[PDB]
Protein backbone atom coordinates (compact mmCIF):
# COMPACT_ATOMS: atom_id res chain seq x y z
CA UNK A 1 0.00 0.00 0.00
CA UNK A 2 2.44 2.72 1.14
CA UNK A 3 5.57 -0.19 0.53
CA UNK A 4 9.19 -0.13 -0.50
CA UNK A 5 9.30 3.82 0.86
CA UNK A 6 11.69 3.36 4.13
CA UNK A 7 10.61 5.87 7.14
CA UNK A 8 14.26 6.39 7.85
CA UNK A 9 15.13 6.69 4.13
CA UNK A 10 12.74 7.80 1.16
CA UNK A 11 9.89 9.34 4.20
CA UNK A 12 12.78 11.28 5.68
CA UNK A 13 13.73 12.19 1.92
CA UNK A 14 17.48 10.68 2.07
CA UNK A 15 19.50 8.34 0.38
CA UNK A 16 21.28 5.50 1.62
CA UNK A 17 25.16 5.42 1.26
CA UNK A 18 25.47 3.06 -2.15
CA UNK A 19 22.08 3.02 -3.47
CA UNK A 20 23.37 5.90 -6.24
CA UNK A 21 24.86 3.11 -7.78
CA UNK A 22 21.81 0.80 -8.07
CA UNK A 23 19.76 4.29 -9.92
CA UNK A 24 23.77 4.92 -11.87
CA UNK A 25 23.44 1.08 -13.49
CA UNK A 26 19.99 2.18 -15.13
CA UNK A 27 22.18 4.25 -17.52
CA UNK B 1 26.86 -12.01 2.83
CA UNK B 2 30.60 -11.93 0.69
CA UNK B 3 32.14 -9.27 -0.20
CA UNK B 4 29.73 -7.04 1.38
CA UNK B 5 29.62 -4.37 4.16
CA UNK B 6 27.35 -3.19 7.04
CA UNK B 7 23.85 -1.63 6.68
CA UNK B 8 22.61 1.66 7.92
CA UNK B 9 20.28 1.89 10.73
CA UNK B 10 16.87 0.66 9.02
CA UNK B 11 18.77 0.35 5.91
CA UNK B 12 16.26 -2.87 4.76
CA UNK B 13 13.31 -2.72 6.78
CA UNK B 14 11.39 -5.83 5.32
CA UNK B 15 14.30 -7.94 6.43
CA UNK B 16 13.24 -10.82 8.34
CA UNK B 17 15.58 -13.63 9.96
CA UNK B 18 14.27 -17.73 9.49
CA UNK B 19 15.35 -19.51 12.76
CA UNK B 20 14.32 -22.91 14.08
CA UNK B 21 12.80 -23.18 17.67
CA UNK B 22 14.72 -25.93 18.84
CA UNK B 23 17.39 -25.37 19.40
CA UNK B 24 17.41 -21.73 18.53
CA UNK B 25 19.41 -21.14 15.29
CA UNK B 26 19.49 -18.71 11.91
CA UNK B 27 18.23 -20.74 9.02
CA UNK B 28 17.37 -18.25 6.18
CA UNK B 29 16.69 -14.57 5.65
CA UNK B 30 13.42 -13.77 4.60
CA UNK B 31 11.19 -10.56 3.77
CA UNK B 32 7.90 -8.52 5.20
CA UNK B 33 5.55 -7.93 2.17
CA UNK B 34 2.36 -6.75 4.10
CA UNK B 35 1.46 -6.73 7.50
CA UNK B 36 0.84 -10.29 8.15
CA UNK B 37 2.86 -12.28 5.26
CA UNK B 38 6.71 -13.33 4.95
CA UNK B 39 7.84 -14.10 2.01
CA UNK B 40 11.23 -16.49 2.35
CA UNK B 41 12.40 -19.38 -0.38
CA UNK B 42 10.66 -22.91 0.08
CA UNK B 43 14.35 -24.72 0.01
CA UNK B 44 14.36 -23.31 3.78
CA UNK B 45 11.56 -25.28 4.81
CA UNK B 46 11.45 -28.25 2.74
CA UNK B 47 14.48 -30.05 1.19
CA UNK B 48 13.59 -33.94 1.77
CA UNK B 49 17.28 -35.26 0.81
CA UNK B 50 18.66 -33.68 3.45
CA UNK B 51 15.38 -34.40 5.70
CA UNK B 52 14.33 -30.95 6.07
CA UNK B 53 10.10 -30.47 6.31
CA UNK B 54 9.36 -27.94 8.54
CA UNK B 55 6.26 -27.01 10.30
CA UNK B 56 4.41 -23.88 11.60
CA UNK B 57 5.32 -25.04 15.01
CA UNK B 58 9.48 -25.75 14.16
CA UNK B 59 9.73 -22.28 13.12
CA UNK B 60 9.97 -18.85 14.45
CA UNK B 61 10.54 -15.64 12.75
CA UNK B 62 12.30 -12.06 13.85
CA UNK B 63 11.67 -8.57 12.45
CA UNK B 64 13.49 -5.02 12.99
CA UNK B 65 16.84 -6.44 14.04
CA UNK B 66 20.79 -4.59 13.11
CA UNK B 67 23.36 -6.44 15.41
CA UNK B 68 22.12 -10.42 15.65
CA UNK B 69 24.21 -10.48 19.22
CA UNK B 70 22.64 -7.11 20.78
CA UNK B 71 18.72 -7.39 21.53
CA UNK B 72 16.68 -4.05 21.77
CA UNK B 73 13.39 -3.48 23.28
CA UNK B 74 11.04 -1.98 21.31
CA UNK B 75 12.90 -1.63 18.09
CA UNK B 76 12.77 -5.73 17.00
CA UNK B 77 9.68 -8.37 17.45
CA UNK B 78 9.85 -11.81 17.42
CA UNK B 79 6.69 -13.67 15.75
CA UNK B 80 4.89 -16.76 15.69
CA UNK B 81 3.42 -18.45 12.79
CA UNK B 82 -0.29 -19.80 11.81
CA UNK B 83 0.68 -21.04 8.52
CA UNK B 84 3.42 -22.15 5.81
CA UNK B 85 2.86 -21.94 2.31
CA UNK B 86 5.47 -23.89 -0.10
CA UNK B 87 4.55 -23.63 -4.21
CA UNK B 88 2.51 -26.82 -5.07
CA UNK B 89 5.03 -27.19 -8.04
CA UNK B 90 8.34 -26.37 -6.07
CA UNK B 91 10.84 -28.65 -8.23
CA UNK B 92 13.82 -29.85 -4.92
CA UNK B 93 14.28 -33.24 -6.77
CA UNK B 94 15.95 -31.50 -9.75
CA UNK B 95 16.76 -27.75 -10.14
CA UNK B 96 14.92 -25.63 -7.10
CA UNK B 97 12.80 -24.51 -9.84
CA UNK B 98 10.00 -22.52 -8.24
CA UNK B 99 11.37 -22.07 -4.70
CA UNK B 100 9.55 -19.84 -2.85
CA UNK B 101 7.18 -19.74 0.31
CA UNK B 102 4.87 -17.42 2.38
CA UNK B 103 4.61 -17.44 6.03
CA UNK B 104 1.33 -16.36 7.32
CA UNK B 105 2.14 -14.33 10.83
CA UNK B 106 -0.32 -15.82 14.34
CA UNK B 107 -0.58 -12.04 14.85
CA UNK B 108 0.40 -8.94 12.67
CA UNK B 109 3.29 -6.59 13.02
CA UNK B 110 2.57 -2.96 13.64
CA UNK B 111 4.99 -0.92 11.68
CA UNK B 112 7.96 1.45 12.61
CA UNK B 113 11.07 3.47 11.60
CA UNK B 114 12.87 0.08 11.37
CA UNK B 115 9.60 -2.61 10.48
CA UNK B 116 8.27 -1.67 6.87
CA UNK B 117 6.88 -3.89 4.24
CA UNK B 118 8.44 -3.96 0.65
CA UNK B 119 6.94 -3.93 -2.71
CA UNK B 120 6.08 -6.83 -4.55
CA UNK B 121 6.77 -5.79 -8.74
CA UNK B 122 4.30 -5.57 -11.31
CA UNK B 123 3.96 -6.57 -15.65
CA UNK B 124 6.03 -3.23 -16.31
CA UNK B 125 8.38 -2.33 -13.51
CA UNK B 126 9.64 -7.02 -14.22
CA UNK B 127 9.88 -6.01 -17.45
CA UNK B 128 11.84 -2.95 -17.41
CA UNK B 129 14.22 -3.32 -14.52
CA UNK B 130 14.79 -7.37 -14.59
CA UNK B 131 17.56 -7.11 -17.50
CA UNK B 132 20.55 -7.87 -17.42
CA UNK B 133 23.79 -4.49 -16.41
CA UNK B 134 21.25 -3.02 -14.04
CA UNK B 135 22.30 -3.54 -10.18
CA UNK B 136 19.78 -4.81 -7.22
CA UNK B 137 20.74 -5.43 -3.74
CA UNK B 138 21.53 -8.25 -1.57
CA UNK B 139 20.90 -8.24 2.07
CA UNK B 140 21.16 -10.83 5.00
CA UNK B 141 23.18 -12.53 8.23
CA UNK B 142 24.42 -15.32 6.57
CA UNK B 143 27.97 -16.47 6.37
CA UNK B 144 30.95 -13.76 5.32
CA UNK B 145 33.34 -16.44 3.73
CA UNK B 146 32.77 -19.93 2.05
CA UNK B 147 33.74 -23.46 4.15
CA UNK B 148 32.00 -17.17 10.03
CA UNK B 149 29.03 -15.44 11.04
CA UNK B 150 28.58 -11.23 10.95
CA UNK B 151 27.24 -8.84 14.01
CA UNK B 152 25.21 -6.05 11.73
CA UNK B 153 23.31 -6.64 8.44
CA UNK B 154 25.61 -7.38 5.52
CA UNK B 155 24.65 -5.60 1.94
CA UNK B 156 25.84 -6.20 -1.33
CA UNK B 157 24.82 -4.63 -4.61
CA UNK B 158 24.95 -6.57 -7.58
CA UNK B 159 24.68 -6.68 -11.36
CA UNK B 160 21.66 -9.00 -13.10
CA UNK B 161 23.93 -11.29 -15.64
CA UNK B 162 22.60 -12.27 -19.43
CA UNK B 163 20.54 -15.42 -18.95
CA UNK B 164 22.64 -17.42 -21.11
CA UNK B 165 26.11 -16.40 -19.33
CA UNK B 166 23.72 -18.02 -16.14
CA UNK B 167 23.29 -21.08 -18.37
CA UNK B 168 26.24 -21.49 -19.49
CA UNK B 169 27.93 -21.46 -15.85
CA UNK B 170 26.29 -23.92 -14.30
CA UNK B 171 25.21 -27.81 -15.14
CA UNK B 172 21.30 -27.35 -13.69
CA UNK B 173 18.65 -26.48 -15.91
CA UNK B 174 17.44 -22.62 -15.33
CA UNK B 175 13.69 -21.76 -16.14
CA UNK B 176 12.25 -18.52 -16.21
CA UNK B 177 11.24 -18.48 -12.71
CA UNK B 178 14.89 -17.90 -12.19
CA UNK B 179 17.45 -15.34 -12.68
CA UNK B 180 21.28 -14.39 -12.10
CA UNK B 181 23.15 -12.06 -10.75
CA UNK B 182 26.73 -11.19 -9.81
CA UNK B 183 29.90 -9.55 -11.12
CA UNK B 184 32.03 -11.66 -13.57
CA UNK B 185 35.72 -12.71 -13.43
CA UNK B 186 36.87 -9.33 -15.24
CA UNK B 187 34.49 -7.30 -13.65
CA UNK B 188 36.91 -6.18 -10.77
CA UNK B 189 34.45 -6.56 -8.28
CA UNK B 190 33.11 -9.18 -6.31
CA UNK B 191 30.15 -9.87 -3.97
CA UNK B 192 27.48 -12.91 -3.60
CA UNK B 193 25.25 -14.25 -0.95
CA UNK B 194 26.37 -17.27 1.18
CA UNK B 195 24.86 -20.30 3.66
CA UNK B 196 22.18 -18.32 5.84
CA UNK B 197 21.36 -15.69 3.15
CA UNK B 198 19.22 -18.38 1.22
CA UNK B 199 15.47 -16.71 1.71
CA UNK B 200 16.37 -14.07 1.43
CA UNK B 201 15.38 -10.59 -0.70
CA UNK B 202 17.22 -9.47 -3.62
CA UNK B 203 15.77 -5.88 -4.46
CA UNK B 204 15.56 -2.92 -6.50
CA UNK B 205 14.72 1.03 -6.73
CA UNK B 206 12.48 2.13 -9.13
CA UNK B 207 13.50 5.18 -10.95
CA UNK B 208 9.90 5.42 -11.47
CA UNK B 209 8.93 5.77 -7.83
CA UNK B 210 11.59 5.85 -5.46
CA UNK B 211 10.02 3.19 -4.45
CA UNK B 212 12.17 -0.81 -3.16
CA UNK B 213 10.52 -3.52 -5.16
CA UNK B 214 11.14 -7.28 -4.11
CA UNK B 215 12.45 -8.45 -7.71
CA UNK B 216 14.01 -12.22 -6.10
CA UNK B 217 14.44 -14.38 -3.83
CA UNK B 218 17.88 -15.77 -2.87
CA UNK B 219 17.38 -19.37 -3.69
CA UNK B 220 20.91 -21.47 -4.53
CA UNK B 221 24.52 -21.31 -5.79
CA UNK B 222 27.24 -23.36 -6.17
CA UNK B 223 29.79 -21.88 -3.36
CA UNK B 224 30.32 -18.45 -2.37
CA UNK B 225 31.58 -15.55 -4.47
CA UNK B 226 33.52 -18.25 -7.06
CA UNK B 227 34.79 -17.09 -10.05
CA UNK B 228 32.65 -17.80 -12.96
CA UNK B 229 29.48 -18.38 -10.56
CA UNK B 230 26.70 -16.67 -9.98
CA UNK B 231 23.92 -16.52 -7.73
CA UNK B 232 20.37 -17.81 -8.60
CA UNK B 233 17.41 -15.94 -7.24
CA UNK B 234 13.62 -16.59 -7.48
CA UNK B 235 12.01 -14.29 -10.31
CA UNK B 236 9.36 -12.98 -7.85
CA UNK B 237 7.16 -11.63 -10.73
CA UNK B 238 6.54 -15.30 -12.46
CA UNK B 239 5.48 -16.41 -9.13
CA UNK B 240 3.45 -12.99 -8.25
CA UNK B 241 -0.02 -14.94 -9.37
CA UNK B 242 0.74 -17.97 -7.07
CA UNK B 243 1.34 -15.17 -4.27
CA UNK B 244 -1.48 -13.77 -4.91
CA UNK B 245 -3.85 -16.86 -4.69
CA UNK B 246 -2.22 -17.80 -0.89
CA UNK B 247 -2.68 -14.59 0.28
CA UNK B 248 -6.60 -13.66 -1.20
CA UNK B 249 -7.05 -17.70 -0.25
CA UNK B 250 -6.07 -17.43 3.64
C1 LIG C 1 5.90 -33.01 5.80
O1 LIG C 1 5.30 -33.46 7.03
C2 LIG C 1 3.86 -33.35 7.05
C3 LIG C 1 3.41 -33.87 8.40
O2 LIG C 1 4.30 -33.47 9.44
C4 LIG C 1 3.24 -34.10 5.87
O3 LIG C 1 1.83 -33.85 5.79
C5 LIG C 1 3.93 -33.74 4.56
O4 LIG C 1 3.41 -34.51 3.48
C6 LIG C 1 5.45 -33.95 4.68
N1 LIG C 1 6.10 -33.71 3.40
C7 LIG C 1 7.28 -34.25 3.04
C8 LIG C 1 7.69 -34.02 1.61
O5 LIG C 1 7.98 -34.89 3.82
NA1 LIG D 1 31.25 -14.51 -8.98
Amino acid sequence: ADCGLRPLFEKKSLEDKTERELLESYI
Amino acid sequence: IVEGSDAEIGMSPWQVMLFRKSPQELLCGASLISDRWVLTAAHCLLYPPWDKNFTENDLLVRIGKHSRTRYERNIEKISMLEKIYIHPRYNWRENLDRDIALMKLKKPVAFSDYIHPVCLPDRETAASLLQAGYKGRVTGWGNLKETGQPSVLQVVNLPIVERPVCKDSTRIRITDNMFCAGYKPDEGKRGDACEGDSGGPFVMKSPFNNRWYQMGIVSWGEGCDRDGKYGFYTHVFRLKKWIQKVIDQF
